[PDB]
RNA sequence: UCAACUUG
């Protein structure tokens, strides 16, 4: 219950306890057409809050060169805070150091 | 209908007193209940008092036949025990 | 999903031309040649072939809903 | 027995995983969907990064 | 060469690749505004094409799949990896590029309606409904049945004849909006029969049913979803656009006849305006064209890559020229109406446009004495709801700002919550009043005869209680 | 929805007049001519060959908006003539040259096949 | 877009 | 009342109040059957 | 909490007291319609069908009112209740006696809305008084709302998906009062800025344009076809300007059928060489700019966005100051009708040809690239060397930015310069610029010779990577490719660098879009408020509420804003 | 106040004429006697405009001075602001 | 000129600069009602109903709330009936 | 309870909220609709 | 005041294409009668479906939709059908309409191409333009389709369905020579098939006496008629249209007076 | 009621 839970209601934590939530993510796929599906499957969600228009962490940084698309940003009061990966960049799943 | 038509030319602004909360509300010796339900729908003397207000968009309330239209609701008054700031 | 009948611009008949189109490419036809061979000049009903994505095959793949 | 974990499709532990595209055609599930997915109460939910 | 860095240690493997997947649909995205890229890319997310090969077998709310999808005839090399070959959202369009009867201004569309009856931008949009007969209930079943007037003290006047014995429309009825998709019953606990609760169509879908399904959802109960398909010829409210971010509804749609004719009796499927293309600077729509058209003679589908080298305008120029077509790709127009030679010679080739799932008939309400809501006493808010459009505050600052005083008070109170109060004159606050009895009195002054009629929104009355609630007293006084 | 049957462009409704001559007031010898459910084909033949008639001082149609169907056409003719008898000449001159085409196409039809 | 004294 | 199968396409009657279940396979996805009253398609 | 529902937007204060949902409101897409009048608006069949204005029965229309409760709601011109004197309704959609269709005096039949009847019209965000104005009703068979292109400009609407919202007085009070305070034709000299806020636009004003130039000359059925379309005219053919060898008119002489009653007005075009007034041929001038209307007649001159638009002293400006608001609301509609059936015969359009330039002067273009590049590059040796000396007020650096920004500007503006040049009289952009439509010198300039300079945040573009802008570039590059500069035009292609470089520059430009609506909003809503009692007493004292004096008299003179005009006092200025 | 002493516009102004002309009609609707003769006008506010013409309207408006004072024009007295 | 001078005119009528704020506005001794609509709402009313304010129900927005006629445009007059001028004239209906 | 017809089943309508008399079309309840508007576990708390 | 006589030469005529010039006409005669091809020629197409049993992977109004669009022979039969609207029988009959009836089902493994041939007709005269074939739909095994279907008579200003013709050319002045269209620079822009000028000239000189005439033809025909019949029929009914207006003019003009 | 996703 508690995996599928923050998986329907998009909130992660605790039923109990939404104060640590956080909303936004576990979206429902988008099937408009195949490429909405695949931008979805492939996006970046930036934590900074929409509200605060404060225009620095929307704007696009150098270091994003092929490692995030400069072109598609929803255009809106989420300008540059909703990002979707390049089609070669590929995130690093993890490994142990020892 | 009987009464003229009036258009408000002052609104008086004041703290309501305790003695004028008395005597206005329809619900009398305040709400002694916290259910809201007895004789299964309307609790006398609880939150849901039948003078109270209209309920169900088919009664009428006790205290004049609104039809859930007509009535604007009537207030009731809680007399607490020791009296407590209002913040 | 199927080749459509009638070109949109023009209105000539383009449906019966797919099957034709697809054996000339297998012939090693060009799809330029192919498409002088089966007739279409003007490039309204050369868009029609050229550009036609044939999905009812896709569909046909799945099983039928009643047998 | 300490619970259920919910399958991303697709994925190793799915049950398309490593089926070719006429099985998937038998599943009545589509070669090119790209899973990534959870089916969770009757509706795919995306995580976004 | 001349010394720059003679260190690389690193090279990229293709500097198309920085782009994602919804940009990588746009051909030659070098030579558009980067704005008009980013809009694009919001877009295309919007088209209309299949979504998935097994959408026959989904049942998904709003879904839409065009009649006749094609590939783009000018297709970046990256596109063949996103599979958009495979599942093409949108149809290569012979666009021209002129002015023809002012329906094209700002950025509205010019459609063929020859071509719309041949299958141009026609879809399907299902939509599927589902139900669940819930027996948690102590004393309450929805079970699935057909209703019936005299048997259910509850009901509606809606048509209920479609509905079969299991409740539950059988596919291929049409259904109207305002019709009993599925009927279900609550059986009702008998205090001292039945409250309706069927579900019904949304208003304007006027579909035909699809499937119907029944089945055991999760929890165990029985799990009716229905799919309703609607075919949607485009209209002229619907809103198409191109790869390189020109978005415009239909303004009008002119018949073969109508349209501006080549001399080869071309016709253009869609007339945009050419104010669209300077100021926003969308130049690799004109190459698209260009590049199309050669494509389309040539028989070979063009390469848009974003950075390239190897295309220029001049070599798509001098390639077309080859075919018999003007090297800029203008072309010699006639006046559909007089048969006259148009004197400016237009720009005419074909061009992949998309259809977005914004339709008029989505989008269009109206709003006359309808529900209102029960805590305000206000009109609902919200096409489904039937509710009305909000008199914002900008809108009365608006109304104040003409002086039309009258206006905003018949839009402010008369129209969304007109109410009567009796007030005490004596005291400002309201009194109890029974029309029926003709008997007026007011509790804490005991006087009856002194008490006035007051017409207030039913919102201010609200707003006063709340005060009262709160011990303040707003002691509306007529005097 | 609200999308107009497509029958309604060229089939008359019930009460509605194919033709309706209306004299304008502010100059001589010009009436204004309404046809209702027709589009530019005969709008322009019609006035084309008012236009080649001398007598004929103004001829024009206008079709007052697309989404409806009518034709509104000007005709001002010379003093000893009259815009109705232009309009029924024009008319009767253009089913003379149809009627002369159709003719030399059926012959020329005959003459390409089997010659 | 266009310089320093213009637009981005 | 005639309901279509899923998993092997067989008719099953099915009256109210019956659990919805396919005999000869056992699946528990039904579709009910095209309607017999016809409706009229233009072309257009 | 009882203050949390009331101090909130969207609560009892605000929400649903000062601003709420109302009834007889409707909404849908937006069209354009050049047929359709200014004052009209083309409403949906069913919007029309579902919207009721309540007429009361009188002697004088009881058999029409009749007839329309006959008709029900089923037919489009009927009734949907009928109101009788005691207050009781009776829908006549389930099945009325027929006693109760009868009507008598004093009943209120609710008809469908009809052509003719006045409604207002408005787009969100209402920023300013113009953004609603009374609209007629013209019912049309498609399900888009339908308004004329001259008024989208009030509005700041264009046809891409907009959506405009359609509320319908129920009184012939209130109706009255949209009537004669907010109709369009009302409204369109605003008096924030005592100019007309609605002009000809887009492909009436480029077309004005090129039927206004001399060349034009339009032969007898073209003259015919032109005149059919005015509405005005007088049933009376001008003479033509040409009448040997063959009768010729010219476009000036139809436009000087359009333009009302005897207007007179003098104009400059916007390609008007300025030595030109110094000169000879300063009144016959030699580019057929200086529009000069006499008498009401377009004596010579080409129209344009100076003449025809929304700026103060444009000839429908002079229209409203001097003809009246329907004489100027018939200008408008005119203009449009007879120039876009002019369009059909000459039409418009936007090609690669257009964007293409010649041999000569793309090389000229690429040298002066090369030779700002090189300028360039001796700033930077120079700053290295530390020869450079520091402006005074500004760092090293800064001064370093300075210079290298000028050179590159002076070679962007350049570049420019040159690709205007090349550009011929056919040249369709060049059209569009000239008559002001749409567009730019500037976007001719990107298209044509150079990008530009990609800056954000007021800077070149900044080092975003350790002392390099991108991985390709070599660290410390201050350089011309480096730091942002698009060689490349817009035809040509930008290069990958160049490629993102611009999307930085064009993401910058869609951040402050989206800041400065919430922003403006703000400002706006607070002006309002502190202001918003404020009026003019019958005093003609300006007071708010309180009956306090801001002004003695309003604006210091007691003059509305709306009848003003600029003008010269010629006494200031000369010498003794 | 007193008929003599008015400090007010003669001109009509906008928003008077505007409610002038809706009361109006709103009383020829309720089959108020209508002084001007009318030639085939059915619409009530034609009709309104029609007697606004003719300054035969029957109202009196009556003006509040900002000190509290009214002053009382007629609709004839006053200048038509067309 | 006239529309900012208004402005400038409304900021520094009081003799103290009143900045366009909810304090600036707020404080300036308007009716309750009206400042319960900008920005502070329910402490404004507290304020006032502890205070015994009145409000004079002559602004615009506080008839607005009430449902009352503003006293905006069309609302400043009030109309009469003419009786002597009804009896002139020609009484067709 | 239409009052020119004595025991009268009244329709309901969706469409204004009302319920009208079917044989004359009275509208008895001008908005009389509105909006209209676990009990199992526990009992009232 | 009077009609100018044409002429017509027919330079191609084959069984898909009729290429003619018209001389000695005016401009709008001309274009109005390219006009009539397009969208005032009746043909017989099928505009009432009924579908049985549809297992087919496209919908119902999909194979409705495709079956509109097939061209069916209507070179005689036409002239005798009625419209729907003029047929006194209720609903359709066999002089206001053609019945077409389709059963196929796929038992074969093989996918079956529904095609245009499958569609069968009561009447022998209105085939689908057979005697390959345009494909309606394929089904996979297990999958039937079966429909009836009837044809009515109508003209292209209802819907493309009936639109005879698939390209009609219209082309007058073939060297530039009214200057009706100013090209901005002569040399870049093709020369006509029909252009009667040598290589080196761009345009013809400027004649200021001239008027358009001599239009150049080129009608391309679905099969639905004969483009001979589609050129013949067009003149008529436009002549048709032109007399039922004389009638009506007629009896205004009589009414009035 | 809340959330997210779009449309200007
Ligand atoms: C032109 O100004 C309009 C208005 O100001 C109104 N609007 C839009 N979004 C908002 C918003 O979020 N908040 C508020 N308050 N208003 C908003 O929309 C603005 C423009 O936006 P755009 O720049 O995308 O218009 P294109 O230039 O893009 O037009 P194409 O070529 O597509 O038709
Ligand atoms: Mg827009
Ligand atoms: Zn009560
Ligand atoms: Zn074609
Ligand atoms: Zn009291
Ligand atoms: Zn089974
Ligand atoms: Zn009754
Ligand atoms: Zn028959």
């Amino acid at each position: 219950d508690g995996l599928k839970y923050s998986l329907a209601t998009g909130n992660w934590g605790d039923q109990k306890k939404a104060h640590q939530a956080r909303a936004g993510v576990s979206q429902v796929l988008n099937r408009l057409t195949f490429a909405s599906t695949l931008s979805h499957l492939r996006r970046l969600n930036s934590p900074i809050g929409r509200d605060g228009k404060l225009a620095k962490p929307r704007q696009l940084h150098n270091t994003l060169w092929g490692m995030v698309c400069p072109a598609e940003t929803p255009e809106g009061h989420a300008v540059g805070l909703v990002k979707n990966l390049a089609l070669m960049a590929y995130i690093s799943v993890g490994s142990q150091p020892s | 209908s009987a009464c003229p038509l009036r258009t408000i030319k002052r609104v008086q602004f004041g703290v309501l007193s305790p003695d004028e909360l008395k005597r206005m509300s329809v619900t009398e010796g305040g709400i002694k209940y916290p259910e809201t339900t007895e004789g299964g729908r309307p609790k006398l003397g609880g939150l849901m008092d039948p003078r109270q207000g209209v309920i169900e968009r088919t009664g009428r309330c006790q205290t004049c036949a609104g039809n859930m239209t007509e009535c604007p609701g009537h207030f009731g008054h809680i007399e607490l025990a020791k009296p407590v700031f209002h913040v | 999903m199927i080749i459509p009948v009638r070109c949109f611009t023009c209105g000539k008949i383009v449906g019966n031309k797919w099957e034709a189109y697809l054996g000339l490419l297998q012939a090693e036809y060009t799809e330029g040649d192919a498409l002088d061979a089966l007739g279409l000049k003007r490039y309204c009903c050369r868009r029609m072939l050229l550009a036609h994505v044939d999905l009812i095959e896709k569909l046909l793949n799945y099983a039928p809903l009643e047998k | 027995f300490i619970g259920k974990i919910p399958i991303m499709l697709r994925s190793t532990y799915c049950l398309l995983n490593g089926l070719t595209d006429r099985d998937l055609c038998e599943l009545n599930e589509c070669p090119l969907d790209p899973g990534g997915y959870f089916i969770i109460n009757g509706s795919e939910k995306v995580l976004i990064a | 060469e001349v010394a720059y860095c003679s260190t690389y240690t690193h090279c990229e493997i293709h500097p198309s690749m920085i782009l994602g997947v919804c940009a990588s649909i746009i051909p030659f995205p070098d030579h558009n505004q980067s704005p008009r890229n980013t809009y694009q890319s919001a877009m295309g997310k919007q088209a209309m094409g299949v979504y998935i090969t097994n959408f026959h077998v989904r049942m998904d709310t709003l879904a839409h799949v065009l009649y006749y999808p094609q590939k783009p005839l000018v297709t970046t090399r990256s596109m063949e990896y996103l599979r958009f070959r495979e599942l093409p959202a949108g149809i290569n369009s012979i666009v021209a590029i002129a002015s023809y009867t002012g329906y094209n201004q700002e950025d509205s569309v010019i459609m063929n309606r020859s071509a719309v009856d041949r299958g141009f931008f026609r879809s399907v949009f299902y939509r599927s409904y589902k139900e669940q007969e819930s027996k948690k209930g102590f004393d309450q079943e929805e079970v699935f049945e057909k209703p019936t007037r005299e048997t259910c003290q509850g009901m509606r006047h809606a048509i209920y004849d479609k509905l079969d014995d299991d409740g539950l429309i059988a596919p291929g009825v049409r259904v109207s909006g305002d019709d009993v998709i599925i009927g279900k019953t609550v059986t009702l606990p008998e205090n001292e029969t039945k409250r309706d609760c069927s579900t019904f169509l949304r208003t304007s879908e006027t579909g035909i049913v699809d499937q119907v399904m029944v089945t055991l959802n999760q929890e165990g109960y029985k799990f009716c979803k229905i799919r309703v398909r609607s075919v949607r010829i485009p209209q002229i409210g619907d809103k198409f656009a191109s790869r390189h971010g020109q978005k415009g509804t239909c303004g009008i749609q002119y018949r073969q006849e109508d349209m501006p004719f080549t001399c080869e009796g071309i016709t253009p499927d869609i007339i945009i305006n050419p104010h669209a293309i300077p100021s926003r600077m969308t130049i690799g729509h004109l190459i698209e064209c260009l590049q199309g058209k050669v494509s389309a003679n040539k028989g070979e589908i063009g390469d848009a890559t974003p950075f390239n080298d190897a295309v220029n305008v001049q070599k798509i120029s001098n390639l077309l020229s080859d075919y018999g077509y003007h090297l800029r790709g203008n072309e010699v127009l006639y006046n559909g109406f007089t048969g006259r030679k148009i004197t400016s010679q237009i720009f005419i080739g074909p061009t992949y446009y998309q259809r977005l799932k914004h339709m008029v008939d989505d989008k269009i309400h109206s709003r006359a004495r309808g529900p209102i809501q029960i805590l305000n006493r206000q009109p609902m808010e919200g096409r489904s709801r039937d509710g009305g459009l909000r008199f914002g505050e900008m809108e009365r600052d608006c109304q104040i700002a003409h002086g039309a005083a009258q206006f905003l008070r018949e839009r402010l109170f008369e129209a969304s919550d007109p109410y009567q109060v009796h007030v005490c004159n004596l005291c400002g606050i309201m009194a109890i009043a029974n029309t029926r009895t003709h008997t007026y009195e007011c509790r804490g002054c005991r006087n009856k005869t002194q008490i006035s009629l007051v017409r207030m929104p039913y919102a201010c009355k609200l707003l006063f209680q709340e005060l009262m609630s709160m011990s303040i007293a707003p002691r509306m006084m007529s005097v | 929805m609200n999308a107009p049957p497509a029958f309604e462009s060229f089939l008359l409704f019930e009460g509605e007049k194919k033709i309706t001559i209306n004299k304008d007031t502010k100059v001589p010898n010009a009436c204004l001519f309404t046809i209702n459910k027709e589009d530019h084909t005969l709008g322009n033949i019609i006035k084309s060959q008012l236009l080649k008639d001398p007598q004929v001082l103004f001829a024009g149609y206008k079709v007052p908006h697309p989404l409806e169907h009518k034709i509104i056409i000007r005709v001002q003719t010379t003093p000893d003539y009259s815009p109705q008898e232009a309009f029924t000449n024009a008319i009767t001159d253009l089913i003379s040259e149809l009627s002369l085409l159709e003719e030399r196409f059926r012959v020329a039809i005959k003459d390409k096949q089997e010659g | 877009i266009w310089g320093i004294g213009c637009n981005p | 009342m005639i309901y279509i199968c899923g998993e092997c396409h067989t008719e099953n009657e099915i009256k109210s109040r019956d659990p919805i279940r396919c005999r000869e396979c056992g699946y528990r996805i039904m579709y009910k059957k095209r309607t017999k009253r016809l409706v009229v398609f233009d072309a257009r | 909490s009882l203050k949390q529902r009331l101090k909130g937007k969207e609560g009892r204060v605000r929400g649903n007291l000062m601003g709420k949902r109302v009834d007889f409101s409707a909404r849908t897409v937006i069209t354009p319609d050049p047929n359709l009048s200014i004052d009209q608006v083309g409403v949906p069949r069913s919007i029309a069908a579902n919207m009721t204005f309540a007429e009361i029965v009188t002697p004088f229309n009881i058999d029409r009112l009749q007839e329309l409760v006959r008709r029900g709601n089923s037919q489009y011109p009927g009734a949907k209740y009928i109101i009788r004197d005691n207050g009781d309704r009776i829908d006549l959609r389930f099945h009325p006696k027929p006693s109760d269709l009868h009507l008598q005096t004093g009943y209120k039949v609710e008809r469908h809305m009809c052509d003719g009847d006045i409604v207002i019209f408005n787009r969100q965000p209402t920023l300013h008084k113009m953004s609603m104005m009374g609209h007629r009703v013209r019912i049309l068979p498609w399900s888009t709302f339908r308004l004329n292109l001259s008024v989208t400009t009030p509005y700041n609407a264009d046809f891409d998906g907009d959506e405009m919202n359609l509320h319908l007085p129920q009184s012939l009070e209130t109706r009255a009062e949209i009537q004669e305070l907010a109709m369009v034709p009302r409204m369109i000299v605003t008096p924030q800025s005592n100019r007309p806020v609605m002009g000809i636009v887009q492909d009436t004003l480029t077309a004005v344009r090129k039927f206004t130039k001399r060349d034009v000359f339009l032969e007898r059925g073209e003259v015919m076809n032109l005149l059919m379309f005015l509405s005005t005219w007088d049933g009376k053919v001008p003479q033509p300007a040409i009448l040997k060898p063959r009768p010729l008119w010219t476009g000036k002489q139809i436009f000087s059928l359009i333009i009302p009653g005897h207007i007179n007005c003098i104009r400059t075009h916007s390609t008007h060489p300025d030595d030109e007034d110094s000169g000879p041929y300063k009144h016959i001038s030699p580019g057929d700019t200086k529009v000069v209307v006499e008498n009401g007649e377009l004596i010579m001159g080409i129209l344009c966005k100076k003449s025809l638009g929304t700026s103060a002293g444009s000839l429908v400006h002079i229209s409203y100051l001097e003809m009246g608001h329907d004489i100027t609301r018939l200008f408008y509609s005119n203009i449009q009708t007879v120039i876009n059936n002019w369009l059909l015969i000459e039409g418009h359009t936007i090609g690669i040809g257009d964007s293409i330039a010649d041999s000569k002067t793309y090389q000229d273009i690429q040298n002066t690239i090369k030779k700002a590049k090189q300028d360039v590059i001796e700033v930077i040796e120079k700053a290295h060397n530390n020869e450079l000396e520091p402006t005074p007020g500004n760092t090293l650096r800064q001064t370093f930015e300075n210079q290298v920004n000028r050179i590159l500007n002076d070679a962007r503006d350049k570049t420019g310069s040159s690709a205007q040049k090349s550009l011929s009289e056919y040249n369709n952009f060049k059209s569009m610029v000239v008559s002001g439509a749409k567009g730019s010198k500037i976007n001719i300039s990107q298209v044509i010779a150079v990008v530009g300079q990609q800056n954000v945040e007021g800077k070149r573009i900044p080092f975003g990577f350790k002392h390099r802008t991108l991985p390709h570039f070599i660290k410390d590059d201050y350089g011309p490719e480096s730091r942002g500069f698009v060689e490349n035009s817009y035809l040509a292609g930008l290069t990958p660098t160049e490629f993102f470089f611009h999307a930085m520059g064009g993401r910058e430009g869609l951040i402050d879009t989206a800041v400065k609506t919430a922003e403006t909003g703000y400002i706006q809503r607070r002006l309002i408020k502190s202001m918003e009692s404020v009026m003019v007493k019958y005093d003609a004292t300006v007071r708010n509420s309180i009956n306090q004096v801001v002004q003695l008299r309003y604006g210091e003179d007691g003059l509305a804003g709306e009848s003003v005009e600029f003008q010269n006092l010629a006494t200031l200025k000369p010498s003794n | 106040q007193a008929n003599q002493k008015r400090i007010t516009t003669p001109y009509m102004t906008k928003y008077e004429r505007a409610r002038v002309l809706g009361t109006r009609a709103l009383q020829i609707a309720m089959c108020a006697p209508v002084m001007v003769e009318l030639e085939g006008e059915t619409d009530p506010l034609l009709i309104a405009m029609k007697e606004l013409k003719a300054r035969k309207i029957p109202i009196i408006i009556r003006r509040y001075l900002p000190d509290g004072s009214y002053e009382d024009w007629g609709v004839d007295e006053l200048i038509i602001s067309d | 000129y006239r529309h900012l001078a208004l402005l400038c005119d409304t900021m520094t009528c009081r003799g103290h600069l009143m900045a366009i704020t909810r304090h600036g506005v707020n404080r300036q001794d308007t009716g309750p009602l009206m400042k319960c609509s900008f920005e502070e709402t329910v402490d404004v009313l507290m304020e006032a109903a502890a205070h015994g304010e009145s409000d004079p129900m002559k602004g615009v927005s506080e008839n607005i709330m009430l449902g009352q006629l503003a006293p905006a445009g069309t609302g400043c007059f009030d109309l009469l009936l003419d009786a002597e001028k009804c009896k002139y004239g020609m009484e067709i209906p | 309870t239409c009052p020119n017809h004595p025991d009268a089943i009244l329709v309901e309508d969706y469409r204004a909220g009302d319920m009208i008399c079917p044989e004359c079309g009275l509208v008895v309840g001008d908005r009389v609709i509105d909006v209209g508007s676990n009990p199992l576990l526990s009992d009232g708390d | 005041p009077y009609a100018n006589q044409p002429t017509v030469r027919i330079t191609e005529l084959t069984d898909e294409n009729v290429k003619f010039i018209i001389e000695n006409t005016d401009l709008a005669v001309a274009n109005s009668i390219r006009r009539v091809f397009i969208a005032e020629v009746p043909i017989i197409a099928i505009d009432w479906v009924q579908i049985d049993a549809n297992s087919s992977v496209l919908h119902d109004e999909f194979i409705a939709h495709r079956l509109g669009l097939i061209p069916l022979t209507s070179d005689d039969i036409v002239d005798k059908l009625q419209y729907s609207r003029d047929c006194t029988c209720e609903e359709f009959c066999p002089e206001c309409s053609v019945e077409f009836t389709l059963d196929v089902r796929c038992n074969e493994d093989q996918t079956r191409h529904v095609t245009s041939r499958d569609l069968i007709s009561n009447s022998p005269r209105v085939i689908p333009v057979t005697s390959d074939d345009i494909l309606i739909v394929k089904l996979r095994k297990g999958q039937e389709l079966r429909l009836r279907a009837y044809a009515k008579k109508g003209f292209g200003k209802e819907h493309a369905k009936w639109n005879p013709t698939a390209g009609v050319a219209f082309e007058y002045d073939p060297d530039n020579a009214l200057r009706h269209t100013v090209y901005p620079k002569p040399e870049e822009w093709p020369k006509s098939e029909y252009s009667e000028l040598d290589e080196d000239e761009s345009q013809a000189p400027y004649d200021p006496n001239g008027k358009p005439e001599r239009f150049y033809y080129n009608v391309e025909s679905c099969g639905s008629l004969r483009p001979e019949t589609i050129v013949l029929s067009a003149l008529s009914g436009l002549k048709k249209k032109l007399s039922d207006l004389q009638t009506q003019l007629s009896h205004e003009i009589q009414s009035d007076v």
